[PDB]
């Protein structure tokens, strides 16, 4: 078998994901009223809503070497000269020094040129420009995204765009927020799209709706807005929640969720609102869903449910429970006071709330400590690669980095086994010296399509960019990832290929059958003669710890 | 589900009057509501939208306004062909929901 | 200028499976959804449900079980489908388009449900 190959581009930071950090676990429990139950959390419905935006401009320069800016396009020139024939007009207009300024093509003069596809791109971002005084058009199909609000939208490439994307004339959506004056609009109607890649012109209408930015042109179809959809979502049914009484405001904890919630004491009017039948329907059947799963033969209900409204925007759902042992001290104190309803009972006999309040805090303490362990260490870990942590903590490969304390994050591009090569040689004849530290490559984003040319990443990556370049050393030797199986190369040449099962696993946590023996270090003799470095695999910590090291040296030297 | 209730139920005019017809919502429904008219042969036609936007062609006398959390449609003049069925519409939540329905007689 | 036109078979026998297919002019399906409504004898409007540009579509609460719509952007035609019909099926279906929020309405097909 092969996995296929993935071409991850860098997000620009249009998805921004902030992630959790450690708390202060108290040293010994104090919450009042402790008790167990299932919960289920609701999230407040941000109901995100996609749709492809085209965005247009141009690019103006001067020859001499200075002066080089981008502007955008009119919308007379979008609907006629690209939309009517797929052709930009050589002049470009733009603001010089606080002054009015034209510019043209080689100063050629007064004319008009095709589009013509973007060199790479991406399958699903198809890119068209008039060049690989100088002027370029370029027109990009890109998408966009708006929250609930909607009073803004986003672009791929991470530019806000602050208007409404249902905004128009068509439906009286004049109501809709914007931000732009009315002169920086327009739509049209009746509007007939044509794909630049074949030219062959839409089928039936579609309203167009046109925005010019201080720095490009975006249009997009006016789609109606849906009709609104449940305000409320479930977030994730918690399996076990413990809620505790303190300060005035009850605080709930989890094992799964690793934060703690916390309410006004008083039980949110559910009922005022009519959303029950979305919220309350899913609730209840969530609650006897886990009831019957785990805790129908050793607990029992107290109560009808409770909801509670949470610090962040979080809605709780709560079913509080006991266990049989706890049932059996219950009703044989009030048998004594007699001389079957748990609730108005639960709280009441202090001596039996005292034990349980104590037992019960160890285990919301023993979570705290715990989460704390790991948000840590996953917090680290995220820095050292956010891409692997990035791909796990969504379920698919995923591209993403840091932008400073916030995560940003962006999807990968997929790409066949099928459809890369990899070159026969890292070394680059343009310098001697010097050699790629990873094996080059050769792919197409689809079967027939064109080739372009990339490096070879970690897990299976395709790089864009061949900059991955070291000082070179001799007895080289190293396995990379390249499909299922891995791709040997030795003194910087392609060797051969090998399976993934050609290799000694050790899936399992501590393996002591592992037939290895003392390696001896075999250098050629050129180490000597001609004081070139050996090779020594990747950099450890302390190797790259210590590699920097001797770069201060080198600059103190200089 | 947002329910929407229309009154009154049927309505009686001379022609030539100048009526108007009310329709409630359950819950804030914004200004996303229209009214519709169906002709005795069933033929259905959008008079007005999003809230007192008079539809493309439709003729004049027609009108509607919002008050508070009710919602009317009002005609200037009655003339024989407006003695039809009328209905209110919703679209603000899912899913859409129409009124009770009007019917205008002679009087 | 958009146009609807419903199609059917007019008369079918209870228990069975219904198909509607409405061609619509005047909008792309790709980008605009359309929506399926029905009346039946002296009774009001009701709401079937509505399939968008994509391939997402929402039904009524009373009629998801039995409820189901697909479309065609090339032909232009939107396809209704509705399993085990009882008797009080009988109602005009209309098929009403969103290149506005319900600016277009077809004409209508008058169905009947009777052995
Ligand atoms: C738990 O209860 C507290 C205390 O009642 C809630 O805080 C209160 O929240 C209200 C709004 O819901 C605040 O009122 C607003 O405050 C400012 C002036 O302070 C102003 O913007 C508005 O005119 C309005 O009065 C109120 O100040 C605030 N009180 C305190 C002491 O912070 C809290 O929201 C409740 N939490 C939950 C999760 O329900
Ligand atoms: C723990 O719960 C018990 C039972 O609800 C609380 O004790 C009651 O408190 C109310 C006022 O909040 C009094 O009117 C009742 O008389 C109390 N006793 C009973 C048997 O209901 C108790 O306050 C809670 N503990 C904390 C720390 O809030
Ligand atoms: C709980 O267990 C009892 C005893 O076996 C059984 O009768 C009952 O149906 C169970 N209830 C649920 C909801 O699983
Ligand atoms: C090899 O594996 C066996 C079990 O298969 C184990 O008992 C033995 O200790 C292992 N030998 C070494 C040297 O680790």
């Amino acid at each position: 078998t092969d996995a296929n190959f993935y071409v991850c581009p860098p997000p620009t930071g249009a998805t921004v994901v902030q992630f959790e950090q450690p708390r202060r676990c108290p040293t010994r429990p104090e919450g009042q009223n402790y008790t167990e139950g299932i919960a289920v959390v609701f999230k407040e419905n941000i109901a995100p809503y996609k749709f492809k935006a085209t965005m247009y401009y141009k690019d103006v320069t001067v020859s001499q070497v200075i002066f080089e800016d981008r502007a955008p396009v009119p919308f007379e020139e979008v609907i006629d000269k690209i939309n009517a024939k797929g052709v930009c007009r050589s002049t470009a207009k733009y603001v010089r020094n606080n002054l009015e300024t034209t510019a043209f093509h080689r100063d050629d003069h007064e004319t008009d040129m095709e589009l013509k596809p973007a060199n790479a791109a991406t399958r699903t971002s198809r890119g068209w420009h008039t060049t690989d005084t100088t002027v370029n058009c370029i027109v990009e199909e890109v998408d966009a995204r708006s929250v609930y609000p909607y009073d803004e939208f986003v672009l791929a490439t991470g530019d806000f765009v602050y208007m409404s994307p249902f905004y128009g004339y068509r439906e009286g959506s004049h109501t809709e927020h914007t931000s732009y004056a009315a002169d920086r609009f327009k739509q049209v109607d009746g509007f007939y799209a044509r794909d630049l890649t074949t030219k062959a012109r839409a089928t039936a209408p579609t309203t167009r709706n046109l925005l010019t930015t201080p720095k490009f042109t975006v249009a997009w179809d006016w789609v109606p807005k849906r009709p609104s959809v449940c305000t409320m979502t479930k977030w994730q049914e918690v399996d076990e929640m413990l809620r505790s009484e303190y300060g005035g405001s009850f605080r709930f904890s989890s094992d799964a969720i690793s934060t703690t919630f916390t309410t006004n004491l008083t039980e949110y009017p559910l009922s005022r609102v009519d959303l029950g039948d979305c919220i309350g329907k899913d609730a209840r059947d969530a609650m006897d869903r886990i009831f019957a799963r785990r805790y129908n033969a050793t607990h029992i209900k107290v109560g009808q449910p409770q909801y509670y409204l949470a610090n962040g925007g979080f809605l709780i759902a709560y079913q509080p429970l006991l266990s049989n042992t706890l049932a059996e001290l219950y009703v044989r104190e009030h048998l004594r006071e007699q001389s079957i309803e748990f609730a108005r009972l639960q709280f009441t006999y202090n001596h039996i709330q005292r034990p349980v309040n104590d037992m019960l805090g160890r285990v919301a303490i023993a979570w705290c400590e715990e989460q704390n362990h790991e948000l840590t260490l996953w917090n680290e870990a995220r820095k050292l690669n956010p891409n692997a942590i990035a791909s796990v903590t969504v379920g698919r490969r995923v591209s993403a980095r840091m932008l400073g304390d916030v995560m940003a994050v962006s999807t990968c591009v997929p790409v066949a086994a099928d459809n890369v090569i990899v070159q026969n040689s890292m070394r680059i004849s343009s310098r001697p010296g010097a050699c790629y530290s990873r094996p080059l490559v050769s792919f197409r984003y689809e079967d027939q399509g064109p080739l372009v040319e990339g490096q070879l990443g970690e897990n299976n990556e395709l790089r864009l960019t061949r900059d991955a370049i070291e000082p070179c050393t001799v007895g080289h030797r190293r396995y990379f990832t390249f499909g299922g199986g891995y791709v040997y190369f030795e003194e910087y040449a392609y060797s051969h290929q090998l399976s993934r099962a050609d290799i000694t696993t050790v899936s399992t946590f501590i393996d002591l059958n592992i037939t290895m023996l003392e390696d001896h270090e075999f250098v050629p003799l050129e180490v000597y003669t001609r004081h070139e470095i050996k090779d020594s695999g990747l950099l450890d910590y302390t190797e790259v710890q210590r590699r920097n090291q001797l770069h201060d040296l080198r600059f103190a030297d200089i | 589900d947002i329910q929407m209730t229309q009154s009154p139920s049927s309505l009686s005019a001379s022609l030539g009057e100048r009526v108007s017809l009310t329709c409630r919502a359950s819950q804030d429904i914004g200004s996303s509501l229209n009214w519709l008219q169906q002709k005795p042969d069933g033929t259905i036609k959008r008079l007005i939208y999003a809230t007192s936007s008079l539809d493309s062609g439709v003729p004049k006398r027609f009108s509607g306004s919002r008050s508070g959390s009710d919602y009317s449609l009002t005609i200037s003049s009655l003339e024989s062909e407006d003695f039809v069925d009328y209905y209110c519409l919703q679209y603000a939540s899912s899913p859409p929901t129409f009124g009770g329905g009007t019917k205008l007689e002679i009087k | 200028q958009v146009q609807l036109k419903e199609s059917g078979p007019g008369l079918v026998a209870p228990s069975q499976s219904l198909s509607i297919t409405c061609t619509v002019s005047g909008f792309s399906l790709t980008t605009y959804g359309v929506t399926w409504v029905r009346q039946p004898p002296g009774k009001g409007l009701e709401w079937l449900g509505v399939i968008w540009g994509d391939g997402s579509t929402n039904y009524h609460s009373d009629l998801i079980s039995r409820l189901s719509i697909t479309k065609d952007n090339s032909k232009s035609q939107v396809f209704l489908k509705l399993s085990s019909l009882q008797a009080d099926d009988t109602a005009t279906y209309y098929c009403v388009s969103y290149y506005g929020y319900f600016d277009h309405w077809g004409q209508g097909t008058t169905l009947t449900v009777s052995s």
